[PDB]
């Protein structure tokens, strides 16, 4: 369940990277490419794509959140004010179309109240990462399962993580 | 041969895919003509970051382009519609034999608006988000075949992306939304409050063990729905408490939209899920409660469904009673009383059938005891559409007829009950 | 000749992409790479190097010629403000010497006047569209063929085209 | 050992080739040393579009460097001088075995205008328009053979582009441009108008129908010369009409310098074609007209090349005529009248002979009808160069020879017309 | 030694491109690649990295420099105030580490002043070129030269240049 | 366990390599998650030119970070801390077979300033430039594993590059540097200047031909050291005459840091070098001069080394003189004399060893003539440490060891000269 084998306390926990959020899979576009050609797509983490997303809780706010992810693990306010690029490539194969689409992957931290082995509450950021390409070989008409282009859940396209830090009082 | 949309009222978002460019080269970048060996790149650098989506609506004063820009962002959470920070290039190589072109199209994801309201779309909106372009290649043109002219197409658009259909319902922005605070347990009465009066709301809650509950109004009345909040629960926790996460993405899960009909919900919900109920524009000025109860016992066969309460069945002959279908794969109960007085032997010869829907039914005799209410499955397997097979069943005694919908035919669904004797 | 099977009246015609004009080929300039190396050559389509060609006639003046295109087929005016890139790759040979230079392409335009069977006025829009090399190994001291460097009349260096709409009365 | 440049006197722009570098290293970019199996590149990225010219000229007041580029506009269409989007860049991948050096340099493509007036160069100025570089890949430089010390070159280019020599001539900014707005058929009479007196100046027209046509003033006087508008009738059309696309590159066709000699020309015009007609600085103030006339009959056989008119040939002995040669495999003709009167039975011994220039010549008499001007073909392959050969001609018959230059040896040609008895 | 076959009188001489400067060597800092990946590291010579370093001497001083290099040799004011890219690629081998660094070449100019077929005096000037990568493989705790990561004396990585022309009194 | 750092006093800045990130991830750029046959990158692009440094200092006041930056621009000349116009980029192409992860990290070169006084840090400061990254590919994870819980490592950083250790001098700031402007031939005599009296200073010189110096204060007090500028002499320069590039990065050579030691130099210098020697501060009002000697005999077999002048030993028995220990090969000299009257016959038991450091001895007789001073190697390959052979040596003669340290096991070296008879 939401059990944990920690002491009472509040922690910081560090997700990893590789997540990808719920919806929001094709709002950045994609492309289609055709017969031997190469497609290829990327971005710039800068100002207005790289504002996080919080998601607080009546013991931890959005100020409690970003001071004690950014004391101990990166400072986000700090880091994603200098533009840092990615791209991806795709080749499609002759005589077939591919299509390719992009969205961005986020870092999350969670911030967690433990009392007596239990999670009993949590506080979410999600802090923009870089970005993950999902591609599909595709003919005219053919039906596409809906998992290729809507994602229900959140989740890790990598393998999930939990680095702690237990936070100490005022 | 119009397809049947058996989507329940309200405001739908659809992904209807990438790729799709306008008629006529309108969206042609331009072409490479690239010699064998050599290669050749179009690119889209993003030095400026000025994208144009394109927009049309069959009504200007709902649907406006502001009003469909934020329900796109309900829907799929798109934020930039003017502009873009994200690149795209095609490259390409020629091969040793030949020369090649490549022609690149900037694209557009199309996203279609509806307000579905008691079987077709009332208002109508198509919007074209600016998308990362169409590459294709080809043979070099030869010396010269011949131009041939060609009248242009008429204006429109054509998709070069795959198959794509993402239906995606969304709160309506013109009805509140009032909160549940605390998780539900076993038991709770909401009040409906004054500052929501009339008019037709929402109402935001969460549950706190994963589990069957009936959802109803005082009386039955009127029809309730409930949706679930799409990718809900994912994140802030609190237990025992709602998280709110103003998520607007809506999946509807069962309900009817007839306010006058008698009904309540049986349906299963997930702790870790929040879930919308929306009651409808009542036109009394009583005051009402929506009462939440888990199921423990027998009533937890029936999810999910909405079970409606049949009151008018107190002479024999025909009777009929007509709703929204569900969807193939989706249950509508009812619950029924056999007219006559119970005496536990005068008995009717009861035909239940469908008239256009094909539906698998199951009959259930209800006896309520001290321990709550008791289904006796008694039928299965009920083939209803045009069934001719008829039941004896006892006067006086309640039954809940479950119907699994098998084949769509019809908006509506028209359940029978013929009884004689 | 300038016989056309059409009826009486005027059309905006899309002669199709790929079209390069005469005198201009090697104004850009061009570029020599030798043995073995590779040598790219692009450019950025904005603003200033985006302005179209007129040759209005007199039932056809310019803004005559641009609304009519612009509404038929592609809006230039629109298009042409977001800069768009095109790069083109050769690779030199060893011990060989290879000179490739580069001009802008056209999409080209009509504005055409029937009358019995026959166009008697023709205007024309050339609007910039991307660009094309041409390259060639040559020795030092060996005679290049004129053709080569020098366009005597404007030319498709695809398949021509001829894209038509009636054009009807105010 | 100069080579003859047959030009005809005017402007003319000449792309002497791309890929010029000057000397002393003053246009290295920089050399990367690429260790084996490594890539490295060297990159202009037009972060900023400033480029730079280079600059010189004979005469700074006509040859301005505005004047020189207006001209290089007018012959190439270069608009783009201090600046430049175009992109370049080099890459190399060392092979396995060795490390590899690349240098690149700036490059310019070499652009020289000239002012051609009777067999020389009176102003030139030589612009270097910025180009898109050069880069050579060598070996890895070996420890350390030795330095060896050496002096700087003279300042200067050296092209390492491949070879190139584009002429093209322009039009004189300083003489006005007239037009004729009807399009020519059969005949038209140009008046010559007072808004141009006295200076030399051009008369742009087009044909209805492809053709060949005579084209005089009056008396044939002036000398005319006529050019065809490189490229032009490709674009807007009117029926009929001529259309002015500003064209001001110029191929010569035919045609003399010298106004004081009596000529017409005979040339064939194509009606998808714009001509220009340049009427010389005539010292009168008496009228003229430009008179053009559709041939149809055997005047066809002239085409193409300027017709002297030879009036001074009333004696016997050693004449001679001197006209600016045409150039290789091009025509220029002489009409004549042997002196004496005709009788139709006097004849005299003609030698037809050139100085320098080998040309080979037709012999035609020419009798005039009612039907115009008739060309018998008496003579065929004259071979002119110091030709001994002597042909016995008609007393007061009229003459015209045909001569096709084959031998380019000399700036003029002369014709020596020998009569004897 | 300091001796030349040259008549008495000042000269300017241009002693070639590669030139790396002591001591200089790591502060662009480096890249760390491994296993299969692709590094790539560049610069762009603009404004104040393109500063040329002077050493001048009583008899020439830094604008008597400036003036005769530029009179005779290329001027690097006018040229160094438009961007020049360059770029350097390595490749890890697989299941291997590469260390990768980067740092500026020079053309080094001299004005020397001879004598009795002798150098006197010589003023010295370095203007910035492109740049130059050096590499490694290594191994966790492998000890690596000293000569790999730091230079003692100025150097020439190509072939030393000695191009001159003698300087005439004003 | 602690190494023995023989680093004469002074500041020191010390490369201690690349690739450096903080724990915990807080230098992760992201990571991308490439499928097989694909390809990505990941771009440091520089459209902002901002970098941050990291430093950390064990005294604000001395060892700011504005003046940290000023000891690493001497030291390795780095001139940029904030900025960067340094591109890095990553690419990966995954193999046919399976997908690939690639994580990139921003890196520092570290860099540590030392106050290194009498053998231990007085004072230190880490300065962390932003470097160009690094790069790790792994192969794809698979599902799921599982997660298991992991505590943050402490703060601090990890180094993913290659081992690196580059120590270098520097002049201290807060001292003058007189110069010398006329190059050193055979003699010379440094006045000391008013200008900088009683505080420690450097003098910069450069000498004519290269050869062996004697240099010392006058009655060899104080003691002296002396450095070379660090690729000096590779630029300007001025036949005879002095040409200061402002090198700051220094190599030390020889000399003590003891001042009331009588001691002088004997160092091999470059003419194509400039070389600092640091006069420390001196407790006395007295003028003093250094004087400089080229010498050409025998004291050349002293180089590299500082020579203590030994004076009380006027007594039989046990005798100890300790000095800052020479690094490993390098050198120290002694010039002792034997207590007693000389009469050529009266000798005394001489026994030469160090207490700790091994060492190479070699003994010389001098004796003065009127031709300089003369060294006769008496004695070859004493091994000191714990030497207990004892050699003959004769009264009131006067002798010189040099000592090549050969194991470093004290940051002291101790010479003891016990005497019998
Ligand atoms: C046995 C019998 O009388 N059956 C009638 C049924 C029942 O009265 C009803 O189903 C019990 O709840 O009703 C039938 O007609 C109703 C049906 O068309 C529904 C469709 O949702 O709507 C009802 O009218 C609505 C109206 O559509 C609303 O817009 C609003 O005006 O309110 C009224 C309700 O007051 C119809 O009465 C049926 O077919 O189910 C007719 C049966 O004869
Ligand atoms: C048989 C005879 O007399 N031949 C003489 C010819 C003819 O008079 C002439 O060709 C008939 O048109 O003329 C010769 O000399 C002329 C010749 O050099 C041409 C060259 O183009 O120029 C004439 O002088 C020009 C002068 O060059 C102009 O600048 C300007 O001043 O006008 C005069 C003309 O008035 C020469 O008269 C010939 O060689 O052709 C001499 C023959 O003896
Ligand atoms: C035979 C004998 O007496 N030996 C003593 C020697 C000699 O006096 C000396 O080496 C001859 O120059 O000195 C010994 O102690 C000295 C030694 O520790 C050195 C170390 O560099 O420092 C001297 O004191 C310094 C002090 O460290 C400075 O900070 C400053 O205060 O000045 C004094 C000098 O006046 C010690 O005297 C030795 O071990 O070499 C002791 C021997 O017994
Ligand atoms: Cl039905
Ligand atoms: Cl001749
Ligand atoms: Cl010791």
């Amino acid at each position: 369940s939401d059990t944990i084998d920690l002491a009472d306390g509040n922690y910081v926990v560090r997700r990893g990277d590789g997540w990808i959020l719920s919806r929001q899979n094709q709002i950045l576009g994609g492309s289609v490419i055709s017969n031997g050609s190469t497609g290829i797509v990327g971005d710039l983490r800068v100002n207005d794509n790289a504002i996080p997303y919080y998601y607080p809780t009546p013991s931890f706010n959005e100020e409690y959140i970003k001071n004690n992810i950014q004391t101990v693990f990166t400072n986000f306010t700090e880091a994603n004010q200098i533009p840092i690029g990615f791209e991806f490539s795709k080749t499609a194969p002759s005589n077939k179309n591919l299509y390719m689409y992009l969205q961005y992957t986020y870092i999350r931290y969670e911030i967690i109240k433990v009392l007596q082995h239990e999670i009993i509450e949590r506080a979410v950021l999600y802090v923009p990462s870089l970005g993950y390409v999902k591609s599909i070989e595709f003919n005219p008409g053919e039906k596409i399962n809906k998992d290729f282009y809507f994602l229900t859940n959140d989740k890790c396209i990598l393998n999930e993580q939990f680095l702690y830090k237990k936070i100490l009082e005022t | 041969t119009q397809r049947v949309l058996p989507y329940s009222n309200g405001l739908y978002v659809i992904n209807k895919g990438d790729g799709y460019i306008r008629t006529n080269d309108k969206d042609l970048i331009g072409t490479l003509l690239i010699e064998a060996g050599s290669s050749g790149s179009i690119i889209q650098p993003r030095l400026r970051n000025t994208t144009r989506p394109l927009f049309t609506t069959s009504n200007d004063t709902k649907f406006s382009q502001q009003y469909t820009e934020e329900r796109l962002k309900d829907a799929f959470n798109v934020q930039l519609f003017n502009t873009s920070t994200s690149l795209f290039k095609f490259v390409e190589e020629a091969p040793s034999d030949k020369n090649i072109c490549i022609k690149a199209y900037n694209t557009y994801e199309k996203y279609e608006l509806i307000d579905y309201q008691n079987g077709s779309i009332v208002n109508k909106a198509e919007y074209y988000l600016p998308s990362l372009g169409y590459c294709e290649v080809t043979n070099a043109p030869s010396p010269e075949s011949e131009v041939v002219k060609m009248q242009v197409a008429e204006d429109g658009f054509i998709q070069n992306g795959p198959e794509e259909e993402i239906v995606v319902g969304v709160i309506d922005p013109s009805e509140n939304i009032q909160e549940i605070n605390t998780a539900i347990s076993d038991n709770y009465t909401y009040n409906i409050p004054g500052i929501v009066n009339n008019n037709p709301f929402y109402i935001l809650f969460t549950v706190n063990t994963t589990g069957i509950y009936k959802i109803n109004a005082q009386n039955n009345l009127p029809s309730l729905k409930i949706y679930e909040a799409i990718g809900s629960g994912n994140r802030n926790f609190q237990s025992g408490n709602l998280c709110d996460d103003d998520i607007k993405a809506i999946n509807y899960i069962t309900g009817f939209d007839s306010p006058n009909a008698k009904s309540y919900l049986v349906v299963l919900l997930n702790k870790d899920k929040n879930y919308y109920i929306r009651v409808p524009q009542t036109s009394s000025n009583i005051e009402n409660q929506i009462q939440f109860k888990r199921e423990e016992g027998d009533l937890r066969n029936l999810m999910n469904s909405s079970v409606n309460i049949i009151d008018n069945l107190n002479s024999t002959g025909a009777h009929y009673y007509t709703r929204q279908s569900p969807d193939v794969h989706d249950y509508i109960s009812y619950e029924f009383t056999i007219p006559g007085n119970f005496n536990n032997k005068d008995t009717s010869n009861i035909r239940l059938y469908t008239s256009y829907n094909q539906g698998i039914g199951t009959l259930f005799r209800v006896t309520e005891t001290i321990d709550g209410y008791n289904l006796i499955n008694i039928q299965q397997n009920l083939h209803l559409l045009n069934n001719t097979n008829s039941i004896r069943l006892l006067n006086g005694a309640i039954y809940i007829l479950k119907v699994e919908v098998t084949e769509l035919n019809n908006y509506n669904i028209r359940l029978h009950i013929d009884i004689t004797n």
